[PDB]
């Protein structure tokens, strides 16, 4: 009915920038204007991305935060730069640090409160509102730093109402921080506790993407960040489409999680780069197509959501979709019974005539967190750079009691590969 | 006498959407409410020239109510009479029952009496609801208990739509179902399911659509719907009023359930066909392929049947009919009652919706049923139930809005108690 | 078959009656709860209101780590300031008593040739 | 944001006379000033048309100072950012840290505190001082406490010049060195040492230069330390904020020295043969004869990595050329770690004065790592160190400042804390 | 950056004078005037010797100091007798009489004030002084006498500053009076107590030095003060030229003198009389070729300072010195690291195109304290001349003061060559 979006952090802008200008278009819109283009569907669910502001013009619900100017300019100077209202934006000025610590604590708390002023007359200005998605890195400092905070914040003003994440869960390959598990580790605690769902993207699958299956030599966060907005624009679709099943964030809440901490959904996608269906699906539904670098063999499916995309004879989807969990009957769990629900929307992506997304909440996921902790505890075993940490304020058991949290959820993902 | 329909939520809101269209059709009554007792027991004839039905639609998400007084049958109803809420009952008995719940109900209720008020004779109610979903499950549940309160005697009849996986968003279906089913059973007092597969897969044999609507199964629904209510429609014995459901059908007040088998649904199109015989059509009944709940009754045994035709139609024959049913098929009835078959025959012929799916056919038939194999589709989803809930799949969303698990517990201990009554009357 | 179609009603646009085919063969609502629904809002208005005093805990950290780096760089300064005027007060009393002491070592070789030339005037 | 740099004492002023020369070639300055944010970082517009650099120049005698403000680059600098104290230090920490070190400290800290003053989020200092010598180890010391309490978080970043014997003046060099490093430790933030032995080295293997001047080791150095703030100069991929960029290299807030090591030194007249390839010049990384604090690195562990390109470079090689790293050397990482390498590449290629000894290069690289060998240059030192104090050999000269005879126990005393850190960060 | 020089005593004055005449010819400065010379180097350090007065003209920082006229009036009138300033001598009229005593007590204090009235005026006058340079005899008594007292009264009016002396430690050979070990142990003890660094310099070995080696037959004061004006100038260079390593004097202090009582260097010298590197090197390190009198065998090396002189290619220098002190390596102290350095300067001195000089703290020093020190138990024993003193005032133990604490100096300088 009405969600607004918070984008913060370098990796969160970036992505955040990319999926906009991608829906845009999808929608059709102009850098500043409203409606160009021979489509009709569009405009009935654009309620739900668009606070639409006077004159035509449409105005996505958007804030922008970081901790310091770079990153934004970069954004209001590029590609649908003029498009997000003028104080919507949030410069930090001060260091970022790359230190969750700055981000959660000193030079963030500065800021957090200008955010949330601008979340509050966003969200106060909703006829009824959804909640909330914020896209951001997990490892690295403003983004994974401040965003904690900034959630930890929102569930507290919004209690109530739903918290969404896409979150870039980092690698060793692709990556710029020694300390990213430290501040990976201190993000996935803080989500464990105060999100409804959080959309796994691992910057290794990512990578091995472009490298392991599409020739792509030298990946830029540049065509690496394009597989997100795609990844992104997807699995979203029925928030913003003709909507009937899921859709609705709270419905897609009540049927992706069963239980309260697993709300860990690794999605994949259709073709890709920058098809016949049973091909469609059984890529969609590959390994080596995942947005999180985690096999979905050592591991089952607790709920999976499909969404189909173009004119296509849907007589061969529900036919499809039911073969995929008979061929693979095994890796659905049995005890929640109706448990991979699919839908369809005929308004194709970008290029492509044909595609489709999948949202899953597999306990394969667990291979993720094992191996950010294994990283972890691999530096705080002999205390590494932890004195960066220490120094900020921070508390010595507290990266102990993180570290804990988080591994009571790879034990309880393992413990349900359980039985009927 | 009267009678009020409430249509709770979505699905209940578009069955009756698409029977209120079908009740008009039969009546003569244009979408304005114009027309130029009887069927006075659903229509009240308000100031000088209108028709306003006797009825209520309450949801809680606006959007689908929001329809209704957007496409004409706009000006059908009264403006107060349909009620929306605003927020979501999404999905969970718990927030349909309790937290969202709660804060409609006063206005429902409150609005259901003016209603009442109006009634020389109130003889009961007809409420349409999902069995699954959220305000479906929940709010109706809700509404049937304090509706026990508020009209004692007033009998209390309804249509459930029984969820299946083809045709269906959540997956915490079968809680919302096991949930209301108990708490609304000792205030029903005859029900009629509806298998959302029967009805699709009705359409899909015998209509040839190759993957059916809403609206493909709803009018198919509303064709079954108005079937049994056309006896307190027009008047003519048989189920003439509420109260005789419940004295004809049911035996004992658990064993709610009638099993509900259409005649001939055949496809438009097909209309030029030559037309089917009284005994073809009552064959049609005893034959699972064009039944309503999908369960199998050359299995468990009949406590009641009821052939309730339409149409031009002469005893002698349905007589005659009746004969080589028994002959050549399974006669199959419990130990202690007679081997029924109440008649009615109703002359005036069946319509359609001039747009639809079906053609126009010259008698149809109704047979509904009190048979032990219904309880099929009583354990098809006590066992998905018992299945998610062996680890509480998604308990803890209902707990949230403050149910108790013991809850949960406490309904599922009386499907199985229902399970047992069934079977427990063979032999 | 056994017929017997005993004809229960006849009607103006109707007529029922019933064919027994063969023999039988053998021989409070209560208002009081919405103590329940308004109990169950009591569960709510509790586990919410909870998960929010979970909330006030976690920011009573927030305040307390961002004073504690201020409150300890704060210690830094005003340990490790005066940890340098106390070691050059030290420095300053030592090289000063250093050239003092190597005076009062010098005027008394001064001393001591006032105290032998007067041994001049007194041994002629 | 900002960064001010502070150069104290002959060694430190010559190599940051040096260094800022090679800034100006880098941003196109001219020596008056004038030229025809960004290099903002280090550079403030003053006036309109002028581009005066964010430095202080110290030193206890005027003589290298006085030097400065006479051959052009007298006219970059602003007279005031231009410190000099009339009597020497006379090569002792002592006279440095106290006697004549008091008098000029309220001027250099109220002065340095004046560009502080002109920058909008200043971010650190970067101090250049000898490590033997007298003003270089004592007055530092000194500036280093009293920025400490001066200046809070801002970061503290140091280039020491360790002193190597044949290119040297005083014998009571080692005293100062672990004199200082003591004093110094537990305010500096990270720490580039520069052993002379190491610079000189390379000047003869590597340029043919029979014996070189302190130009000569000058220039080179120059280089190696254009490459470490290049990151932070024009805006180049990571190491891009005072904290990210060292936040990468110590892992221990003790443990602050990280190794350099400059990629191609080819002297110019060989300029115009076969361009070296990125492999190559990698290659060149792991080789103690290219190194800058003498030690043996396949001998110790590395606990962090940093490749710095500069020139023209794409990732695919660079990645490419680690992997055969790898394969044909020591890899050698602690216990603990990633097996790192951050890779930065900045596409401004490398400048080279005129007139000087090495040639334009295509690529050059920096590979800065935190190894466990650098402590091999802490015992040459505690060795050379103890065996004179076993003695008191020269300490009547400190205690005749007035210093305390415990105060070179106590520093000592940390020599051997450190070595044993650096050792206890072995295996587990 | 700025020495002044007392210059006191016979031996002094005619050192000094000769050393004057010489750095004034390496500078190139008239009798006079200034500048003439097509070198350009010079005149960078001219400030530290040089106190430049109105017009050109350099004046040399000089105080002349003397008990009696004679040798004075021999400097005026005679080489570069017209380049001191007038009163910037001091005339002491009375006898000098060859009595420390006289010339530290009785009269000698009757001059004292006049002569610091002139070091003040001197000093008072710098930019930013460095220290005193004093030479002058050891035996005997203007010179050896007031000048202790000299510097015993300097330290005090600037203890601050650091203190020079070029000494004269005399011999039995080449001498005439019968007191001189009464004379020079008596200052030895005031050398040891306020002073930074002396130069030892042994009219024994520059008499050797030419009849031992140089087949000069009679050595005057004249061919023998030659030798000690060209150790002299090679010595100071590093304080008045190009400005590379020592040159600064506390400098040479802190780098010379490990232990606050060893400060007695004992220099040699390159070529002789009035060359390939190696043989340079050769010689300068050679005992047969130190300014004081006591082979650097017998005695290890604390510290050494090596100066090079001439346009020479100094890739064979360091290499030269390497080798001397690895050939020679256990007559370098181990407990002292890098203790040699070595510098270049590449203006030649007279005629010679090629010229090096060196400065030792060697304990063979201690051999020369030693023979002083045997001729002085030799009288005061059973009291020989000491009457001279007793009457000027002076103590019987003072004597007994004096040897005691020089022979505690012995005793030091044995005590490290140690381990
Ligand atoms: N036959 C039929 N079934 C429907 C229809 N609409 C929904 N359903 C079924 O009803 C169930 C979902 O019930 P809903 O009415 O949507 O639940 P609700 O909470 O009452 O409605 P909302 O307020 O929109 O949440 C599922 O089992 C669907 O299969 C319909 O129009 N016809
Ligand atoms: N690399 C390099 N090292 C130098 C340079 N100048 C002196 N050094 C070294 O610095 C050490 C002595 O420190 P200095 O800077 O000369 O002395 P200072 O106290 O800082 O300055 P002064 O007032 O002249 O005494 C020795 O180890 C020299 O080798 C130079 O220009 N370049
Ligand atoms: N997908 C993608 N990942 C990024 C991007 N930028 C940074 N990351 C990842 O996020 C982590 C650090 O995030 P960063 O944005 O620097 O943290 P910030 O200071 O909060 O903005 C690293 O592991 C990166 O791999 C981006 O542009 N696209
Ligand atoms: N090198 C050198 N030694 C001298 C000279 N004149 C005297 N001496 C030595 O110094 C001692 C006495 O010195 P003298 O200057 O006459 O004492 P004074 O009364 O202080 O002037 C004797 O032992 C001489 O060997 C001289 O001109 N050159
Ligand atoms: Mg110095």
């Amino acid at each position: 009915r009405e969600i607004v979006h918070i984008q913060a952090g370098q990796c969160g802008n970036q992505i955040g920038a990319k999926f906009w200008e991608v829906i845009s278009d999808e929608h059709g819109i102009d850098p500043t204007g409203s409606y160009h283009g021979d489509s009709d569907l569009q405009l009935e669910r654009i309620n739900v991305y668009y606070n639409e502001a006077t004159g035509n013009k449409y105005v996505p619900r958007a804030i922008l935060v970081d901790l310091e100017p770079g990153t934004m300019d970069s954004v209001r100077s590029g590609p649908f730069g003029q498009i997000f209202r003028p104080d919507n934006f949030v410069f930090g000025q001060s260091g970022a640090g790359n230190n969750w610590a700055k981000g959660h604590y000193t030079e963030g708390a500065e800021l957090v409160d200008s955010v949330l002023d601008v979340v509050r007359k966003e969200s106060e200005s909703c006829d009824c509102l959804q909640g909330f998605q914020l896209t951001h890195s997990l490892g690295g400092g403003t983004g994974s730093g401040m965003g904690t905070l900034l959630i930890s914040k929102i569930r507290e003003e919004y209690p109530d109402r739903i918290m969404n994440t896409f979150s870039v869960m980092p690698s060793p390959k692709v990556s710029d921080t020694v300390v990213e598990p430290y501040n990976a580790t201190l993000s996935v605690h803080q989500l464990v506790e105060n999100t409804d769902e959080t959309y796994s993207i691992d910057n290794e699958a990512l990578y091995d993407i472009c490298f392991r299956t599409l020739k792509l030599t030298t990946p830029t966060y540049g065509d690496l960040n394009h597989l997100v907005s795609a990844t992104m624009s997807g699995v979203t679709t029925c928030l913003r489409f003709p909507g009937q099943l899921n859709a609705d964030l709270r419905k897609l809440a009540v049927n992706m999680v069963p239980f309260p901490r697993l709300h860990f959904f690794m999605p994949g996608f259709a073709p890709l780069t920058s098809l016949t269906v049973p091909e469609l699906t059984q890529q969609m539904f590959d390994s080596k197509n995942m947005m999180a670098a985690c096999d979905p063999r050592h591991g089952r499916y607790l709920t999976v959501a499909a969404v189909f995309r173009g004119r296509m004879s849907m007589k061969e989807v529900d036919e499809q979709m039911l073969n995929v969990q008979n061929k693979n009957s095994s890796y659905f769990v049995e005890w929640i019974p109706n448990n991979v629900k699919t839908a369809v929307c005929d308004i194709p992506p970008r290029g492509l005539k044909m595609s489709a997304t999948f949202i899953g909440n597999s306990t394969a996921i667990q291979e993720l967190f094992k191996r950010i902790s294994e990283q972890f505890t691999a530096m705080f075993r002999r205390k590494a750079f932890l004195h960066w940490y220490t120094g900020e304020g921070m508390d010595e058991m507290e990266f102990t009691e993180a570290e804990s949290n988080m591994n009571d959820l790879v034990s309880e993902y393992q413990q349900y590969q359980d039985a009927t | 006498r009267e009678c009020i329909s409430i249509h709770v939520g979505q699905a209940g809101v578009q069955i009756g959407n698409a029977c209120w269209e079908l009740y008009c059709l039969e009546h003569g009554i244009q979408p304005d409410g114009q027309m130029p007792d009887s069927f006075n027991t659903f229509f009240s004839e308000t100031g000088a020239g209108k028709h306003v039905p006797r009825a209520v639609f309450v949801d809680l998400e606006p959007t689908v109510i929001d329809e209704v007084r957007t496409g004409t049958y706009r000006q059908l109803f009264h403006p107060e009479q349909l009620i929306t809420g605003k927020e979501d009952a999404a999905n969970n008995y718990a927030r349909g029952h309790y937290t969202i719940g709660k804060e409609i109900i006063d206005l429902v209720l409150d609005r259901i009496r003016k209603l009442a008020d109006q009634c020389t004779g109130l003889q009961g109610f007809l409420v349409f609801h999902s069995f699954g979903g959220g305000t479906g499950s929940g709010f109706t549940s809700l509404l049937m208990e304090r509706l026990s309160v508020d009209y004692g005697k007033k009998s209390k009849l309804e249509f459930s739509i029984y969820p299946a996986p083809q045709v269906s968003t959540a997956v915490v279906e079968p809680y919302n179902s096991i949930l209301t089913t108990h708490t609304t059973l000792e205030h029903s007092d005859c029900a009629f399911m509806v298998d959302n597969e029967a009805i699709y897969d009705i359409c899909r044999r015998n209509l040839d659509i190759e993957r059916p609507t809403y609206t493909n199964l709803n009018r198919l629904i509303g064709q079954i719907v108005s079937s049994i209510t056309a006896s307190l429609r027009f008047d003519g014995a048989l189920n003439v009023d509420l109260t005789e459901f419940q004295t004809n059908l049911v035996p004992y007040p658990r064993i709610h359930f009638p099993l509900a088998t259409y005649a001939p649904v055949i496809s438009a199109e097909k209309a030029y066909h030559e037309q089917l015989s009284v005994a073809e059509i009552t064959n049609a009944c005893f034959e699972p392929a064009n039944q309503m709940v999908k369960c199998d009754p050359r299995h468990g045994k009949y406590m009641a049947c009821c052939l309730l035709y339409r149409g031009d139609v002469v005893p002698k024959d349905v007589n005659a009919a009746i004969a080589t049913i028994k002959t050549k098929r399974t006669i199959q009835f419990v130990d202690w009652c007679p081997t029924g078959f109440k008649v009615g025959i109703n002359y005036q012929p069946p319509t359609v919706v001039p747009g639809g799916d079906l053609a126009k056919v010259q008698r149809a038939v109704c047979m509904l049923s009190n048979t032990t194999a219904i309880a099929e589709a009583w354990a098809r989803l006590d066992h998905k139930f018992d299945l998610m809930y062996a680890k509480r799949a998604f308990v803890h969303w209902y707990v949230g809005e403050g149910m108790e698990e013991g809850e949960f517990s406490e309904a599922r201990e009386d499907m199985a108690a229902l399970e047992k009554d069934y079977e427990e009357v063979g032999v | 078959a056994d017929m017997e179609v005993i004809e229960l009603n006849k009607c103006t646009s109707g007529q029922s009656f019933e064919v027994i085919l063969k023999p039988p063969s053998f021989d409070p609502s209560l208002e009081e709860i919405q103590k329940k629904l308004e109990a169950a809002e009591e569960r709510r208005k509790y586990q919410e209101a909870e998960l929010l005093k979970h909330l006030a805990e976690k920011r009573e950290h927030e305040r307390e780590v961002i004073q504690k780096a201020i409150e300890e760089n704060n210690n830094f300064i005003k340990m490790a300031k005066e940890k340098l005027a106390q070691k050059m007060e030290s420095n300053k009393e030592n090289r000063e008593a250093h050239l003092a002491a190597m005076l009062e070592r010098l005027q008394e070789k001064d001393k001591h040739a006032e105290e032998v030339r007067k041994n001049k005037e007194l041994k002629e």
